[PDB]
RNA sequence: UACCCAUGUCCAGGAUGAAGGUAAGGUAAUACUUACUGGAGGUCCGAACCCACGCACGUUGAAAAGUGCGGGGAUGAGGUGU
RNA sequence: GGUAUGAGUAGCGAAAGAAGGGUGAGAAUCCCUUCCACCGAAUAUCUAAGGUUUCCUGAGGAAGGCUCGUCCGCUCAGGGUUAGUCGGGACCUAAGCCGAGGCCGAUAGGCGUAGGCGAUGGACAACAGGUAGAGAUUCCUGUACCAGUGCUAAUUGUUUAACCGAUGGGGUGACACAGAAGGAUAGGGAAUCGCACGAAUGGAAAUGUGCGUCCAAGCAGUGAGUGUGAGAAGUAGGCAAAUCCGCUUCUCGCGAAGCAUGAGCUGUGAUGGGGAACGGAAGUUCCUGAUUUCACGCUGUCAAGAAAAGCCUCUAGGAAGAGUAGUACUGCCCGUACCGCAAACCGACACAGGUAGAUGAGGAGAGAAUCCUAAGGUGAGCGAGAGAACUCUCGUUAAGGAACUCGGCAAAAUGACCCCGUAACUUCGGGAGAAGGGGUGCUCUAUUAGGGUGCAAGCCCGAGAGAGCCGCAGUGAAUAGGCCCAGGCGACUGUUUAGCAAAAACACAGGUCUCUGCAAAACCGUAAGGUGACGUAUAGGGGCUGACGCCUGCCCGG
């Protein structure tokens, strides 16, 4: 399903700075190929996707009182919609 | 020049899980570390 | 011919080399080359089983026609080439049907000569016949022991054997060693001494040149410790303080005969060397 | 770490001038001589690099084998990576 | 386990700092400015490994940091890594590893065939700009290429078979080392041109000073050169077949063409981009010149120098669809942060050690040496005084000059280039840089003579001599052999006791003895299977001796 592949939007100074450039940053399933992300975004948001760039983030090691461990590994997809395509809101 | 010149590949090829599994004595080692309850086999 | 190098260095001082006069090309036949990796005296267990081998120059194997099977069809000697894998030179034979093969270059084998193999071949140098067809007294090489197996016996540079007689289904050959033995008469041999007979005169000249040929240094038993060699140990130099000089593995190594006592081939040896 | 295997890679600069070749001579022809050419070598001098000869210092060290000043090899039986 | 003693003692880990300003509760130590100093074939720029968030921003100052601390590679929060083309995989194989059946073996297992895996190698399409707290050949802009896909349009084919074409054949792919001479281009430099200035202290409006003086892949042309006799018949081979390869014969022969390759150049790309100065000028000519490239191209040598895919071709096969043009669309996974001669890697440390590769400017120079600098980086995580003994690291030293000492150990001296000159002995190569001497700066004659470059203009290199001139001294600094006579040992270059021995020891070329007829002997293994060797007595194993020269006596009873 498409809403399994797209987890949640990414809201940061960086992610929010490129919304005007029609680039939408999502946290996507760690197994999702950029092709699956393209077709998922089109199904969910009714937009025309020009390109999808994708990057893997390894888990970040965090301490909390002599207990240490890794945050979740993340897969981040930046989805550029076409000029003619309607925007996604956030 | 000290002993211990690290190599990711050499570490797994000599001591890794699949190398341990590839021999009967290697499997004895895995069984022994499971018996002692090690967090890290291989 | 042997070229003697002038003593421009202590390294070159007594060194000699082939002039490679007989060699007619520096380029082997690409189709007849196979890769060859150095074993450096190591077994299929990876263990050193023969000492003093390792680290020579890289070599390609040339596939040699030791069988000389191609009966009736004439072969033109196209070139005499250097072969790093053996003491003899090799000759590229262009057969009239367009098959190319390498043979051991016999002494007197020239580019342009034609060679034949089989029952109708003349007793002319690089020709190959069954021993039953080869006259008594002929000088031969590349002698096969089992029919169709290929020549094994007299192949090294300058060597040659002589047909002595014909005793049943066996021919008597005097081998290069001076051993007289019986070869089955349907085995074939090539006519002529092998060639590159100057090969034994070469003075290697320097340690490094032995290293290029893949020979690592030999350490004498008498300068090892007693746990390494029967000659090991002793304060200062020691004589061989043993009833016999020994190999590194025990066993006497001066005069002690090692041919197996109950050997099947003993019936075919007429005179030991 | 030792030896080995396959596959890569490194070696500032300078010096010397082997064989061979060509041209003159030379001879019946050859040896041979001179000049030019040629560019050999576990060749020479010398950095990188590799080594570790002397001395000093260090000796609860900067270091569980180093540093400093000198030293040896430096196209090779060479160094080094995977 | 806690706590003493030694003791406020040793130590605080190679190094240059200074002041002013700021911040702050607090400042030698954080920030900024200026000057000073250090590295600069690195102490700079990339990048592999390795590390794994150390990266950026905002807070912090318990602990960590050998001092301090407002600061940090530390603590806490948020953030940050974008690819059809870069590297790896959806490609290829080497060593090696695994290995269906198989062979061998008390068990376990060992070996090995087909077949696989396996880079350190092969193949393979993207460049220049912009942007920035943190990525960038990845984002954006511009301009491309590679492989596909559909959709239009013509075109041709639809069983003497367009087209595709093997898992098969063949070619290529495909390779060492050394040397020499070239072409080109990077780089370097000088003028030119552009812009700015006109000056502190005696002088200068100019031979004045400062700064700058251009640009991709792709596409289309060209091109130093480098290789390469073509055509036709014909076929005991290339597991079948072949029009392909191989082989043979014949005709035509030439340093000429084609044909392949090929650095670079010229156009375009660019009305674009960048650029000394909120702005946009100049882009030229000449010299020098690679360690890069043409290119292992050429020549030579012996020690004789991967494979496979890929690509091309051939048939065997399969075939109604195929290509051409145009259009728009499609292109997955992994890595991408940051450190990377280092405080982030290996050394328990923020440790004088170790760490592959690419790049690595100028003057003088042969040079990557040396000294001083450029770009760029850095002032080294304790300081302030003092200027005793003593210790270490250095500099100088009257007269003497090895008297020191086991021993000239250490230090001193020598040192570069040019010229003169050079003995014994010798294996005729050497010895030899033997030894021992002499010269070396600046000015003028002098854009000298004479070279290189070029169409010129110019630019570069450049002796021998003559005159002169200064110093105690002219490779004025730094960096650069001490030498000789004679003897022992080892011929020689090599090798060795990681960490007290580098040697006369080992090795070595050479000698000799001996074994070994090939399923060799020898060696590993219970065996299979191996090495020997894809070798075959001019070969292989073992013992001893150790270049070369002259030699190598007697004894076979044990
Ligand atoms: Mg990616
Ligand atoms: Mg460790
Ligand atoms: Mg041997
Ligand atoms: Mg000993
Ligand atoms: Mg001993
Ligand atoms: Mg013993
Ligand atoms: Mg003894
Ligand atoms: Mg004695
Ligand atoms: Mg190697
Ligand atoms: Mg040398
Ligand atoms: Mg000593
Ligand atoms: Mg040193
Ligand atoms: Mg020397
Ligand atoms: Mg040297
Ligand atoms: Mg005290
Ligand atoms: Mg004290
Ligand atoms: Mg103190
Ligand atoms: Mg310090
Ligand atoms: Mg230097
Ligand atoms: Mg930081
Ligand atoms: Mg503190
Ligand atoms: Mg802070
Ligand atoms: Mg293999
Ligand atoms: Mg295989
Ligand atoms: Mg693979
Ligand atoms: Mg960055
Ligand atoms: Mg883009
Ligand atoms: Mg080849
Ligand atoms: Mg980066
Ligand atoms: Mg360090
Ligand atoms: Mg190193
Ligand atoms: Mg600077
Ligand atoms: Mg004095
Ligand atoms: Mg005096
Ligand atoms: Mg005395
Ligand atoms: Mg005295
Ligand atoms: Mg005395
Ligand atoms: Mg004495
Ligand atoms: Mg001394
Ligand atoms: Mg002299
Ligand atoms: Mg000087
Ligand atoms: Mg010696
Ligand atoms: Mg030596
Ligand atoms: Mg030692
Ligand atoms: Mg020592
Ligand atoms: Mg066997
Ligand atoms: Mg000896
Ligand atoms: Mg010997």
């Amino acid at each position: 399903d498409a809403r399994d592949i797209i987890k949640r939007p990414v809201v940061t100074e960086e992610s929010t700075s490129i919304l005007d450039d029609k680039k939408y940053t999502f946290e996507v399933d760690t197994r999702a190929t950029k092709t699956q992300v393209k077709y998922a975004v089109e199904e969910i948001f009714d937009v025309k996707v020009a390109k999808v760039n994708v990057m893997n983030y390894k888990g970040k090691l965090k301490r909390m009182g002599r207990y240490a461990g890794y945050t979740n590994k993340r897969r981040k997809a930046i989805v550029t919609v076409t000029a003619d395509s309607k925007e996604i809101q956030f | 020049k000290r002993t211990y010149q690290p190599s990711k590949r050499k570490r797994k090829k000599v001591h890794g899980f699949r190398t341990r599994m590839s021999t009967k004595n290697g499997r004895r080692v895995l069984a022994s570390r499971r018996r002692k309850g090690r967090k890290v086999l291989s | 011919a042997i070229k003697k190098y002038k003593p421009t260095t202590n390294g070159r001082r007594h060194m000699t080399s082939s002039d490679f006069a007989e060699i007619t090309t520096s380029t082997p036949e690409k189709s007849l080359l196979r890769p060859l990796k150095k074993k450096a005296g190591r077994n299929n267990q990876g263990k050193l089983t023969v000492r003093h081998h390792g680290g020579g120059h890289k070599r390609q194997y040339r596939v040699i026609d030791f069988k000389r099977n191609k009966d009736g069809i004439p072969g033109r000697v196209a070139t005499i080439e250097y072969d790093p894998n053996r003491s003899a030179n090799i000759a590229l034979i262009n057969y009239a049907d367009g098959e190319k093969r390498y043979i051991i270059a016999a002494k007197g084998l020239e580019v342009g000569q034609t060679i034949y193999s089989g029952a109708e071949a003349d007793i002319k140098v690089g020709n190959a016949l069954e021993l039953k067809d080869i006259p008594v007294g002929t000088v031969i090489h590349n002698i096969e022991m089992k029919p169709g197996k290929g020549g094994q016996l007299v192949r090294s540079a300058g060597t040659s054997a002589q047909v002595l007689g014909k005793e049943g289904k066996y021919v008597l050959i005097r081998l290069n060693s001076g051993e007289v033995r019986m070869i089955l008469a349907t085995c074939r041999a090539t006519i002529g001494q092998v060639g590159n007979e100057q090969h034994e005169l070469i003075n290697i000249g320097k340690a490094g040149r032995s290293r290029w040929m893949g020979k690592r240094p030999t350490v004498r038993g008498s300068v090892m410790n007693p746990n390494d060699h029967p000659h090991g140990g002793g304060e200062g130099k020691a004589p061989i303080g043993r009833k016999s000089p020994m190999s590194p593995w025990g066993k006497p190594t001066l005069g002690y005969k090692t041919r197996k006592k109950n050997n099947n081939s003993d019936k075919f040896i007429v005179r030991r060397r």
